[PDB]
């Protein structure tokens, strides 16, 4: 509920991805 | 591990129960999952290789395997054929309609009062 | 060549065409009556007036007769080139009075419709119909048996 | 000899028969087509002609003889399709 | 801006038609007259219980 | 619908009636001649409206079909009483008994024709041939002797239809069925005559049957019908499923009523 | 139902104890970005007077409005940021958490999505900066919903679309909300016929 909107915005907003690039 | 169809987890020979008369059920319980196997096969595969086939009946010898191949009736090369493919909404249905007529005739007969 | 239209394959409109030059430069008279023209338009500029109005009315005509056509086949038909064809169409089909669908990259066009299927009912019920009509046929076939049987 | 179960046929049958070639049977269907001897459409797709009957074919004695038994078979199926209505109520549209 | 409704192909790089229409009176009729039939039906059922 | 036509005739139920009672009443039946009569009536623009009639006697030969004797005058001054009494009667046809028609047909034609192009006539037998309408209507000028299937139904007048009431799916099948044997009867009939050289020899007769078979039946068979089939299914599909929303409906209002009902019964100290 | 009321302003002010005027206007974006498509958006959000006061105040004129008109899913992430800030402080918006972000992502991926028929998944995993595995994932939560009707084969990195409107699927609707009120019906039948 509450928990998947931290849970999606810690995955998403913070890049370990985009930075590996 | 009968239910779940997982022929691995069955495939066992050590316990207290394998002592006694296990060894009389053994046979039985293979008949079984083999017969599960070889419809599967069919299904899924419309060709594979011989010796994949040989590998997944869990008989040691190729030859028994090479028996039951003959019994079911599949012709066999180095490769294993089978065909199969189906039809419907032109044999009947209740949606071809002569065998739904039928059927409304009750319908439409329950609902005026016969009673059918 | 009124005729011709209805039947029309065109390599025999082009011989037509060339064949008679001294009629279709023709306004002039070779009698009077009260008509005139003096070929005011040209008599030749008729010619090309004529070329694109027979090869739409020949595209009429494949409509009736082909539900599809290749467009090879088309343009020999026309004896036009594939993409000189394919922009007389283009400007027949804005003009509405025929449907067709193109299709450039294999070479197909469609003349047919998109079906319903109501469509395809009232067809079947039309099977039908016929059916009852020779009911009335048979009945009227009864009447000239006794007829023929005994007159009497 | 049975009813019509299609009446696609392609060109290359009838242009072997004709002794004409493949490109003068499409001249050809057109033509006649252009008379009404000819009902029927072409298709483009597949080359193939779907005829569309209505000949004469006068004095058919043999084919009569089949028609006999074909037309007693099409009396009982509608024979069946009455007997259960008969058995369930009565048909009143009100 | 749908003023026009195909796709597009960037992999071909042509344009295909989409733009193909289904029915919309049946599916309309059909959705409209539910819908309703749910609120009449609710109200019913509060004056029927004798508890509003 | 109904099935109309370009000439139509209605017929009214008065008048066929009238036939019942002249057979029985005339007592000259018991000899099986024809009963034959004129008809008249009302006409316009392309409607033979058959308003009266009136019996006609005749004798012909038992044993010659070319010695028959009928009156003429007869014709005229009883057509002439009937203009006195009412001007809107015409003279529209005639009648013959049937079941069966005869060379002489063509006779008590020639003169009807004179009269007027247009003279009808109606096959009508009481004993019952057909189980759906035993009258049939035809309408006859010589090449030869010509028929048509002619529409006949049974319009009335105000007071000829309370008369009709004071004195009182499935039903197609039936008749659908009858059709069938009649034809059957007609191709065994066909078979018989080829094989014993008999007049039958008509193109006609052959032709109309092979379009017919081409086409085939759908309330029956799958073998034509199954390419057409696939669209049909999913149109009925969508018929029903409106049906079935409107059972709720129905079912809905049934309980407002028994509610009320209810309600009604149980403060009274219920009674029903 | 509330689009309905949201859409008027002809009541500018209020006598402010009803609600309040920065809230309302800021309340009224809001809600557009969810409840509404581009066609609703190029028509009735350019009020104005009413975009004047967004700029004045943090961002949706600018960061969800343009992301809304672009349709892209490549610069969106950063609006993630304002579910937590807007929802969280909020007594009304607080209870609807996870429906609302999750209805709005989707909506965007679902533009985007329908853009090109065949799409490539690949180059979005990278360049959009998003892990391959939570894009796929969730995006496989949602074709299994209905929602979507992107067609997968996941080892490829290709994607590719059917009609997600036919006749087959008006008619599955229609059956679904029908069996929602057959309930009623029983309920009906439960409390009277004693």
């Amino acid at each position: 509920d509450d928990f998947s909107n931290q849970l999606r915005a810690e995955l998403e907003k913070h890049g370990y991805k985009m930075e590996t690039s | 591990y009968l239910m779940e169809g997982s022929y691995n987890k069955v495939f066992l020979a050590k316990g207290n129960i394998p002592a006694e008369s296990y060894t009389f059920f053994i046979d039985i319980l293979l008949d079984t999952i083999r017969d599960e196997i070889a419809g599967c096969i069919e299904k899924a595969y419309e060709k594979i290789l011989f010796t994949e086939a040989t590998r997944i009946l869990f008989f040691n010898t190729p030859k028994k395997m090479t028996d039951y191949a003959k019994k079911r009736g599949w012709v066999l090369g180095p490769n294993n054929y089978y065909s199969f493919a189906s039809q419907q909404q032109k044999p009947e249905d209740t949606t071809i309609p002569s065998t739904e007529l039928a059927k409304q005739v009750i319908e439409y007969a329950r609902q005026l009062e016969m009673i059918v | 060549l009124l005729k011709l239209f209805t039947t029309m394959e065109l390599m025999r409109w082009s011989t037509l065409v060339e064949d008679y030059g001294m009629e279709l430069r023709k306004g002039s008279l070779e009698s009077p009556a009260t008509d005139v023209f003096g070929s005011t338009e040209e008599g030749e500029k008729r010619w090309k007036d004529l070329k694109n109005r027979v090869v739409e009315h020949n595209i009429r005509i494949m409509a009736k007769y082909y539900t599809r056509i290749t467009m090879k086949r088309m343009a020999q038909l026309l004896d036009l080139s594939v993409d000189e064809s394919e922009a007389f169409l283009s400007n027949l089909v804005v003009n509405k009075t025929i449907f067709a669908k193109v299709d450039r990259l294999a070479g197909i066009i469609n003349f047919q419709r998109p079906k319903d299927p109501n469509n395809l009912l009232n067809d079947w019920s039309q099977k039908l119909n016929s059916l009852m009509s020779l009911v009335n046929k048979t009945t009227h076939l009864i009447a000239k048996e006794e007829m023929i049987h005994n007159l009497q | 000899t049975r009813p019509a179960n299609h009446r696609q046929l392609t060109f290359e049958e009838i242009a072997k028969s004709a002794k004409i070639t493949v490109n003068e049977v499409e001249l050809l269907v057109m033509k006649a087509l252009s008379v009404g001897l000819v009902k029927g459409s072409i298709d483009e797709v597949d080359k193939r002609v779907h005829m569309t009957w209505v000949q004469p074919r006068v004095l058919d004695l043999q084919q009569i003889k089949g028609m006999k038994d074909r037309l007693e078979f099409w009396c009982t199926d509608v024979k069946s399709m009455e007997m259960l209505v008969e058995h369930q109520a009565h048909d009143i549209l009100t | 801006d749908k003023k026009f409704h195909g796709i597009l192909d960037q992999g071909e790089g042509v344009l295909i038609i989409f733009d193909e229409p289904p029915v919309d009176k049946t599916y309309e009729a059909a959705l409209e007259t539910i819908q309703n039939m749910s609120k009449v039906v609710d109200s019913l059922y509060n004056k029927a219980k004798k508890l509003t | 619908m109904p099935e109309l036509a370009v000439q139509k005739v209605v017929v009214h139920p008065l008048v066929l009636l009238s036939v019942v009672d002249h057979f029985n009443r005339i007592g000259k039946v018991g000899n099986q001649k024809r009963v034959v009569g004129v008809l008249l009536g009302s006409w316009q623009k392309k409607v033979l409206d058959v308003s009266n009639s009136f019996a006609v006697p005749f004798d012909e030969d038992d044993k010659d079909d070319s010695v028959w004797f009928l009156d003429h005058d007869y014709l005229e001054n009883m057509y002439g009483m009937f203009k006195k009494v009412n001007a809107r009667e015409r003279i529209v046809g005639w009648y013959h008994t049937g079941p069966k028609l005869h060379k002489n047909d063509i006779a008590i034609n020639e003169l009807m024709k004179r009269y007027c192009p247009n003279s009808v006539l109606v096959i009508i037998d009481v004993k019952p041939k057909d189980l759906g309408l035993p009258t049939e209507a035809y309408i006859s000028v010589e090449e030869s002797k010509t028929f048509e299937h002619v529409t006949s139904e049974i319009g009335a007048e105000e007071a000829e239809e309370v008369g009709v009431e004071h004195l009182l799916r499935i039903t197609n099948q039936v008749h659908g069925l009858k059709g069938l044997n009649s034809k059957l009867l007609d191709i065994r009939s066909y078979l018989e005559k080829v094989a014993t050289g008999k007049l039958p020899i008509n193109h006609q007769i052959i032709y109309q049957l092979q379009d017919v078979f081409n086409l085939l039946p759908d309330v029956s068979l799958q073998e034509f019908v199954k390419a057409f089939y696939l669209k049909t299914n999913d149109q009925m599909v969508v018929v029903y499923l409106a049906s079935l929303i409107r059972s709720v409906v129905a079912l809905h209002n049934l309980i407002n009523n028994k509610i009320a009902n209810r309600d009604a019964e149980k403060k009274e100290g219920q009674e029903k | 139902q509330a689009a309905e009321l949201f859409l008027d302003t002809v009541s500018t002010f209020t006598s402010y104890e009803l609600m309040d005027y920065k809230t309302f206007v800021t309340y009224t974006v809001y809600v557009s970005m969810i409840a509404l498509e581009r066609p609703d958006l190029r028509e009735k959000v350019i009020k104005g007077a009413e975009i004047l006061e967004v700029l004045h105040s943090l961002p949706a004129v600018r960061q969800y409005l343009f992301s809304l008109y672009e349709c892209r899913y490549s610069v969106f992430f950063q609006s993630l940021a304002v579910v937590e800030q807007e929802m969280k402080k909020d007594w009304l918006f607080a209870p609807h958490y996870r429906y609302y972000v999750r209805e709005m992502r989707i909506h965007a991926y679902s533009q985007l999505l329908e853009s090109y028929r065949s799409l490539t998944l690949g180059y979005m995993a990278e360049a959009f900066g998003v892990g391959v595995e939570f894009i796929d994932q969730e995006l496989s939560r949602f074709i299994a919903a209905g929602r979507l009707h992107c067609k997968i084969d996941k080892v490829n990195e290709i994607v590719e679309t059917n009609r997600p409107d036919s006749k087959n699927w008006q008619y599955q609707e229609t059956i679904k909300k029908g069996d929602l009120l057959l309930n009623r019906v029983q309920k009906l039948s439960r409390v009277i016929n004693m």
